[PDB]
């Protein structure tokens, strides 16, 4: 039943005494339930260090991943570029479930296109779908360039990319001139980030690899910046914004910022700004190239200094304090542009907040996770805070990532409690906050279920959710937020405070029992 | 707008693509004739999706594993292949269920087997051993699982059915091999068939020859309806505050016995035709049970199945009918009082899956409104059948419409409301035109039943009367 | 007892059994207090509409007020100009009071004198306080100019600012030339707001009265912009940031911005920008005066117009879409600038989250409370939101605003279940929140103990608290926040749909109970 | 920092004043000499302040009101005047208390009589007498009410004595007038001390002629403990461990029958000397009570304290102080052990109130640290004598310092970490110099006792060890 002027959804209708009822006899009816008492025992195991080891030595079994597939990143990578439609060779279901992921995130359109391989295909080949696919997508959605993945079910079969790509223009279905730089994106190989990186080098190659004879580094007086995947148009912003503010001159390598937050003015704009074809056909004549995210950059990084000849610097992706003046003080190096009194003074800002903040902040243990220029940098910065980042977790990381994070943690007494942990993924994680308690994860929205699961346990042991990453579907607008330079840091840094001071009140505000401590001013 | 506008509408629309699309696209492409009973005669569908083009549809894997068999609650369903379909997939679809996630229910969960180069190169049959014996130890509740195939598995040769026999009876466990591979098929509805014959092969036959299921002259099954939001629940109280016993429900909020005991109820009551047409067909050939179309989008559609379903029966489950039909009454009728007026006269365009496209026009009808167009992703031409008797003379329809033409014939037909999916939601938005979600229902519903038809009329008043529509133009334009 | 690897502060120390128990004993054995149930019934009853209809014929006794006294917002105007010092002629217990007020919300230093008259100049006056305060205060804190203002105990005696000042130029305590303007701000008239009001149009008149012959309107090319009693330093910077995007020539009259927000770089600066004193003496000659908050700079309107000769603009604050729309169209005409695309491109921007986030807003019931101009301001952007602002206090509201506000809600059906309230405190509200339950409440930081009290009531009772005004004194950093033009409705926005959003999580947390609509995405 | 460094500190600092605001500060400053014993010879305090020159003292309202009365938490405690004072004091202290907010405890409200002009013109004792009623009526538990008077009632000649007596004999309701009046005195001091004349005439005589309390040989009374953070609580546990009974305590979480309870007590334990010591002279010439001072913080001074005050009564006293003691050792020796290494050599400024400015240092020395300077707000000169023997030599004291002098003395000293309030704390943090606050606890605590001591350990060492300190100089500078 409803009142027709206080119409209950889902949530509360079924907690109506007939709905109560109703789920009462389906379940003892023909669900075959096991007893309560049996799922109550189930579950406190499931909290233990018993538990915790036998989830541990899993090998085939995995169980809520923390990380995407490669074709994911090469969409993000193309969507970066001006008038440019990513393209994924291979089968269809993979697209929607692309645009959709990115959709729930950015709460954006999100276009990209497949072509539509079938069983067929998987015996003489996917040739005629790229031949069709480039001449519909090119007359239909009008790019000026189509930046071309693969799907597994492509990279299985084997085709050959750049033969089918060249036999579409040789048979006349695009332009012989039509730029369709392309890359493999296998995935069963690392990550969403691998195919970032791929799609990435695959387009450099493309407009500069047979061109590389009247390039002079450092003729244009540029810096070029490369972001890898990165899903927070604050990052993208600011990057540009303590630049601009340096003088100094750069160009953004794949910038989907604007594509990725169009005005709601009465049209759909498919593309928008974005890095041009001439950006990338000049970028080696920069004076050198930055990667934001190294981490997952590596074939970017092979590709620039092998062929452009760029000695891309040694630094880590700027989050936190440190890391912010390092990159800044490299980037005024790099182009004679000292760092001006306005990044200055925001940095003193941010300094500022820190000794605001310090005494809540002490102390406080976080388990978190995510891709590993993110995680490392969270990690650096909660040293810098004076919290301890207890339970570090990279389902994507590597041997090599882990060690650096592992050094940075022995450089400071707050890293003493903590684990970096690569290969495992949520499961294991839920694990940890049970058997070794935190006080907050730092995640993404797949960490909702983890703090259900320890409310379950019991108030005194839930450990809340503070959601920083990808993705992020269960709130509205945090894809605008910047967890880079200084900007990022006062970002996060007020989050951190603030999720502990309303936990707090949580804890206080019960009338005579704990609100002696209800503070006013904190 | 007239049938002389929306045939040179799609024609002016089809003149952007290549010779081999247009030939093609325009197959796809009709203005309703309820004359027609044969959709074959004026539209195609259930073809190969053009390349390029941008089509809205998904891939097989998404009808078996997130369709069908994702909302199972008590059986873990395994992603079996690399780690993205199991991820994008992930608690997406509110398949809604009562249950104790992670130690009894599994149904948000992703469990995969995050194939790896060496499982393309050497296969994963090893892994997927390996993977249900680490399944049982720390998911010892769970009362079956299944195996979701995703594009490499059959590519590779690899031996899942294998696998499943040597297993199940190891372990003397139900757990079912299912070759949803996504390049099978053109999209999400050989899915659901693939998904529908795995069922018959590996779980509903399990107590064929069990008599100990005490049956009742009441018994029923809901068939297709995945509870999205809680839709199934909200049809369900009434079937029985009818009389009716639910036996099962297939698959929102469905357990593993509820579908081995649905072989025993009296009338399989399907709802969504599409998806699990090929399950009942197979019951009624193998054990008799009939199985009927039914309709619980708003009041008037509720009301006449409740009065269908009913009549299969006797004079004391008509009677019941007449009584819950008098109880919700004065309920959808505020409903349509307070509502009515708010929707009275406003256009909408649809573009759903394979059953919403028809079977939300009723309800649309009982606010006054009009589906001045509609289409599906993956229909076949029997579904279109049942729809040009459902839709008005001289609406526009379109099977696998493409993000251009969508877009375009939503710029010419300039609807009030559009209801779609998430990849077209923001599309929309920007162009002005209030958008529902028709999957998911945009986090609302149910929408099922008379307690969902409130939610529904509210929703589509709170959005297409949204004052946020009229501000998109800057004063200084 | 501590353990020496876990310290318990207050919270949770004292829930430890040994305190409990010592608790208990001290109230039987000592306190004589009432027996629980008693306690009980007496806080279900001011739960009850009974105890609203006493509550409301309320006279004498006001109980939790929402506003403070004339000198704070006089001091606040003071700092906002360069280099001067704050000074406020009476009893030095306010000016400790002023200045920890405004410190706990800033998280800054808040520089402020007093002349500390005592008993014996409550008898013949603070003339000798004045001279020696004046000169004493000019020597040591060598500001640039010295803005007075009054405490109670000064205004009650009857001390003549301009006589006391003239005194103590033309008996040599201070130059002639220094700077010196004073407003009396009587604190049992008005509040805050009009104690700023009087101190700028102070300002105003010090800097212009005399040399108005040589003004000639319009010669400039530069709008003055007045930002009354402004909390939030993201205002200041938005308004500053969107006329620098426009190109238009402008003057921020009273700009604390950099003074309450300094770096921490190793030095202490007492003053930090602001409004120069040459800005103050020309500004007669600008085309013309905007004031953000008028409801509460009406005297410096009359002073303005009638002195100035500028046509001030009927404007309301720049808060939501409409009023920003109309404040940026008012602008440009006046200076003869375009909108630019940037902030055209931001306006649709803001349009955009209002679609994605209109389904979780759509009729939402909120109290809310604070000063007028913010107030109409939130109601406003509430009704553009499709929210429903059912208590509506202005504790310092007037008649003629009220009527203001109704006719917004008039102009709504979002305004049907609305009713503004003045000379109402936090203890009337909180009746509403208990007979007129609403979702949220969007206020200052008094209003977690109207929390704190629904909770007792019961979980499905409590009115969560949203923070945005002044003061908020148990949160970190709010005061970057920014609640003016798009930026600030965009902030606005996203603290609300979040706030919504983590309450629905909290209420479908529960294993097996409610958490069927625990969605992942919403 | 020798005494003739810290000398020429004090003159230069000096340099910038006025002629006569120079000859008053270099009264108020001065290098500790522990030898002379007559503070007087070296210091002078409790004058008014130099106007100007930003004193960091409060009003006798701030003494009255928000720092005995307020507390009280069974009685509601009036601001009578314009609306600032009673809303810049709204829980702003941290004197916490047990009780249901609202119902039978008001400690954290803002009671006020809103004083507007018609009030200033023709009197505020009938809107005295309106909001008694007013209270009365919506606040039925309250168990007494105070009239705390803002500058303008005196001055205006309201009498609200006799509002109180007249109302009070009304309602059969303690009603205590309290001529607080910010104007009056030269700071907080004034106020302590108004305020216990105010305890002593209207509420501590109520119980003269009772004779049904049941006494014991063990009762004692906390005098001047405001329980900031719990302070009162981590004393009192101590107390009674060691077999006393704790009648009361004044004024944290303290109750008006408690107050009553006091002249029945064998032994009133001061604390807070300067706030209390009126009232408990009285009593002692009253009722014959002795009175002892104390010293809560830090292991050496609590031990101190617990065997000076068991030395008062028996030898089962004295044998459960001893118990006490030998329970705690392990307990803050493992404190000691962790925190004093990382806290040694350390050098300590502060500026406080009347009394934590000596009696802090026993707590910062079981650490290892320094206080090189210390000073009050509003001490008197029996506060300055108790000091010279708690300070090192050849170090700085400075009375009513001006914000002008607490900077220069410390940018001269360069101290590793201040202790003072929340006007200064935001102004040595941009400096970097380490800022705890020794009102508030910097929203921690409690520091009192044993229990204290390990939050007083981990807070000073959070703090001065942060890793923030290091990170104020850009690398570029
Ligand atoms: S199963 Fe089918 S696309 Fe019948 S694949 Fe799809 S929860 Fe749609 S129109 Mo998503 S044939 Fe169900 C459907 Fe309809 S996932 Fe849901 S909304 S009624
Ligand atoms: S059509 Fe369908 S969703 Fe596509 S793969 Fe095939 S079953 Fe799956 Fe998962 S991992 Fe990623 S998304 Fe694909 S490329 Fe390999
Ligand atoms: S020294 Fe002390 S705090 Fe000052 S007034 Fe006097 S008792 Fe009070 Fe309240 S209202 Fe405001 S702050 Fe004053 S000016 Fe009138
Ligand atoms: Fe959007
Ligand atoms: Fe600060």
């Amino acid at each position: 039943s409803q009142q027709v002027d206080k119409i209950k959804a889902s949530y509360p209708l079924f907690l109506d005494q007939d709905y109560k009822d109703m789920l009462a006899k389906k379940r003892d009816g023909f669900e075959e339930k096991y007893p309560q008492d049996k799922i109550d025992e189930v579950f406190q195991w499931t909290t233990t260090k018993e538990y915790q080891e036998l989830n541990f030595q899993r090998e085939a079994l995995t169980v809520n991943p923390a990380k995407a597939c490669q074709p994911l990143g090469a969409v993000l990578c193309a969507l970066g570029f001006e008038k440019t439609m990513p393209y994924v060779h291979g089968s269809q279901g993979c697209v929607a479930y692309f645009r959709s992921y990115f959709n729930r995130h950015f709460r954006e359109p999100v276009s990209c296109v497949s072509d539509s391989m079938t069983e067929d295909a998987a015996v003489f080949g996917g040739q005629q779908n790229m031949k069709d696919g480039l001449q519909n997508c090119k007359a239909t959605y009008k790019p000026d360039m189509i930046a071309v993945s693969t799907t597994c079910m492509a990279e299985v079969i084997g085709d050959d990319l750049n033969a089918f790509i060249n036999n579409s223009k040789k048979e006349g279905f695009i332009p012989d001139e039509f730029p369709v730089p392309f890359a493999h994106t296998p995935s069963f190989v690392g990550s969403h980030v691998t195919g970032w990186d791929n799609m990435f080098e695959g387009i450099a190659r493309y407009f500069t690899l047979k061109s590389m004879d009247d390039k002079v580094v450092g003729s244009n007086k540029k810096i070029n910046i490369v972001p890898g995947f990165e899903t927070y148009l604050g990052n993208f912003r600011v990057i540009k914004r303590m630049l601009s503010e340096m003088g100094v001159g750069y160009s953004l390598l794949s910038d989907p910022e604007e594509v990725l937050d169009t005005p709601a003015d009465g049209q759909f704009r498919m593309y928008a700004g974005g890095t041009t074809q001439e950006e990338m056909k000049d970028a080696p004549n920069a004076l050198n190239t930055v990667l934001l995210q190294p981490w997952h950059l590596e074939k970017t990084k092979k590709f620039v200094e092998g062929t452009w000849k760029h000695e891309v610097p040694k630094l880590n992706i700027p989050m936190g304090l440190d890391w912010t003046d390092e990159f800044l003080m490299k980037v005024s190096e790099i182009s004679g542009q000292p760092i001006p009194a306005s990044l200055t003074k925001e940095r003193g800002r941010l300094v500022d907040m820190m000794t605001d903040s310090h005494t809540w902040l002490h102390g406080k243990r976080f388990a978190l996770w995510g891709d590993p220029d993110f995680v490392m940098g969270l990690v650096k910065f909660l040293l810098e805070l004076g919290c301890e980042p207890v339970h570090i977790l990279c389902h994507n990381g590597n041997k090599r990532w882990k060690k650096a994070v592992d050094a940075i943690l022995a450089a400071s007494p707050y890293g003493k409690n903590a684990t970096v942990y690569i290969g495992k993924d949520l499961w294991h994680l839920r694990s940890l906050v049970f058997t070794d308690k935190p006080d907050f994860m730092i995640g993404n929205s797949y960490g909702k279920f983890i703090q259900r699961d320890t409310l379950h346990k019991g108030k005194e042991f839930e450990v809340p959710l503070i959601r920083i990453g990808f993705p992020i579907f269960d709130r509205h607008h945090l894809h605008r937020s910047t967890t880079l330079g200084y900007e990022g840091a006062m970002q996060i840094l007020t989050t951190l405070v603030n999720s502990i001071l309303e936990r707090l009140d949580e804890e206080t505000r019960g009338m005579q029992a704990t609100d002696y401590n209800h503070d006013l001013v904190r | 707008m007239s049938r002389e506008e929306v045939e040179s509408l799609i024609q002016e629309v089809l003149e952007v693509y290549p010779e081999k699309a247009r030939k093609d696209r325009n197959k796809h492409l009709a203005v309703n004739d309820p004359a027609v009973t044969q959709s074959k005669k004026c539209i195609i569908s259930n073809k190969k999706s053009q390349p390029g083009l941008m089509t809205i549809r998904g891939c097989a894997y998404a009808g078996s594993k997130g369709v069908v068999w994702g909302p199972i609650k008590d059986m873990i369903h395994i992603s079996h292949g690399p780690v993205g379909c199991g991820q994008y997939s992930r608690a997406g679809r509110r398949n809604y269920y009562i249950g104790t996630t992670g130690v009894n229910a599994f149904v948000t969960m992703n469990f995969t087997s995050d194939f790896q180069e060496k499982d393309i190169v050497f296969g994963g049959d090893k892994k997927l051993a390996k993977l249900i014996d680490e399944v049982e130890t720390l998911f010892p509740l769970n009362k079956g699982i299944s195996v979701q195939s995703e594009c490499p598995i059959g590519l590779i040769g690899d031996d899942i059915e294998s696998v499943s026999k040597v297993k199940g009876a190891e372990l003397s466990k139900t757990i079912v091999p299912v070759r949803c591979e996504g390049f099978r098929g053109v999209s999400q509805s050989l899915g659901h068939h693939i998904a529908n014959d795995a069922v018959r092969d590996w779980v509903l036959g399990k107590r064929d020859e069990d008599t100990t299921f005490a049956s009742t002259p009441y018994d029923v099954a809901i068939i297709g309806d995945y509870n999205i939001g809680g839709d199934a629940w909200s049809s369900r109280i009434l079937l029985e505050e009818m009389g009716l016993r639910c036996v099962a429900q297939w698959s929102g909020d469905g357990s593993i016995s509820e579908i081995e005991l649905t072989p025993k109820v009296k009338l399989n009551l399907v709802h969504c035709y599409r998806s699990m047409n090929y399950i009942s067909r197979h019951m009624e050939e193998k054990y008799g049970i009939p199985w009927m179309e039914y309709n619980f989008f708003g009041p008037t559609k509720t009301i006449e199945s409740l009065r269908a379903i009913a009549a299969k029966f006797d004079e004391s489950i008509q009677k019941k009918c007449e009584e819950v039909i008098a109880k919700y009454k004065p309920e959808w009728e505020a409903v349509v009082a307070k509502y009515r007026p708010r929707l009275e006269g406003k256009r909408v365009m649809l573009y759903i899956g394979g059953l919403r496209p028809r079977h939300v026009i009723g309800a649309y009808e009982d606010l006054g409104m009009e589906v001045v167009g509609t289409g599906y992703e993956f229909a076949h031409n029997d579904d279109y059948d049942r729809t040009m008797k459902e839709m008005g003379d001289s609406t526009l329809l379109y099977d696998d419409v493409t993000g251009y033409e969508f877009e375009e014939f939503v710029k010419r037909i300039k609807p009030d409301l559009i209801g779609s999916g998430i990849k077209e939601k923001f599309i929309f938005q920007k162009m002005g035109i209030p958008f529902r979600e028709m999957h998911s229902w945009d986090y609302s519903g149910p929408y099922h039943g008379f307690d969902g038809f409130a939610i529904f009329a509210r929703d589509m008043d709170m959005t297409l009367n949204n004052p946020c529509w009229k501000k998109l133009q800057a004063p200084w334009e």
